[PDB]
């Protein structure tokens, strides 16, 4: 799916 | 025969565990409290402590030599499938064999094998969860070894998902190598004794662990009121 938290977290 | 550039890896990893592990617990305080009470009433405060954790767990693997020359999708791939044995490993450091508990700073704070059954979780995973720490304590890894195989459990080639394999193996290649030689070169016998195979041992522990966990937590996670009580990132982690 999409994971824009772990991805904002991952910068 | 530590090359300069394998210090200088051991380095990075050793200021990243310190700039993402804190031993003074403050934190917890943000957390939802713990409750000791049929109800899951740990789950709240432990859901609360793993979505903390993920985000330490983020912040180290950022700063892992290699990693952030891999593709946003297998970042994440390797997070996903990693963060709860990096927990894991990561716990091991407030792990105690005194008492067989995770004691982060005071009593509220003291996790035993029943407030762990109080998120929902069986002697499945508790019982090879507990023998896991006492075996990986016993171990009595100097720090720079234990950053290293955090390191090295996240980057691994055969994760489900991953695109690019080949360059996630050059990455732990490196980190491995860098293991393997700081053992050789920096700890003494007779904790150096097969001590990388040892290492390497516990990272298959994880994957068993890991497995487990993901099949408690999936039907865990399949109650909408058990769901309710988890947090965002946890959901998006973990799953669902
Ligand atoms: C559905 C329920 C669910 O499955 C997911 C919500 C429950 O899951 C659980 C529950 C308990 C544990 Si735990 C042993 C592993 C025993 C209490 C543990 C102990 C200390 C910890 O503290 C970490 C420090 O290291 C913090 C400083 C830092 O990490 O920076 C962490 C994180 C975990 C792990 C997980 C995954």
């Amino acid at each position: 799916k999409n994971h824009p938290m772990l991805m904002n977290l991952l910068k | 025969k530590l090359s300069e550039e394998q210090q200088h890896i051991i380095a990075i990893l050793l200021d990243a565990h310190h700039k993402t592990y804190d031993p003074t617990y403050a934190d917890f305080r943000d957390f939802r409290p713990p409750v000791r009470m049929s109800p899951l009433s740990m789950l709240p405060h432990l859901a609360d402590l793993v979505s903390y954790s993920i985000q330490k767990v983020i912040g180290f693997a950022k700063m892992i030599p290699g990693f952030r020359d891999l593709t946003s999708d297998d970042q994440i791939v390797l997070l996903k499938s990693s963060a709860i044995e990096v927990i894991m490993l990561r716990s091991n450091q407030s792990f105690t064999m005194d008492d067989m508990s995770w004691d982060c700073g005071s009593q509220d704070y003291k996790y035993d094998v029943t407030d762990v059954s109080k998120a929902g979780h069986t002697l499945e995973l508790i019982e090879p969860l507990i023998k896991f720490q006492v075996g990986l304590k016993k171990l009595n890894l100097h720090e720079e070894e234990h950053v290293l195989l955090m390191a090295i459990c996240i980057v691994s080639p055969d994760r489900p998902g991953v695109q690019d394999a080949k360059l996630v193996e050059a990455i732990q290649d490196r980190l491995s190598n860098t293991l393997q030689t700081y053992i050789r070169c920096r700890h003494p016998p007779p904790g150096s004794h097969q001590l990388y195979a040892k290492m390497i041992q516990k990272l298959a522990d994880l994957r068993s662990l890991n497995e487990e966990h993901s099949k408690q937590y999936r039907s865990l996670s399949f109650q909408p009121e058990n769901s309710m009580k988890l947090t965002p990132l946890v959901l998006e982690v973990f799953g669902n």
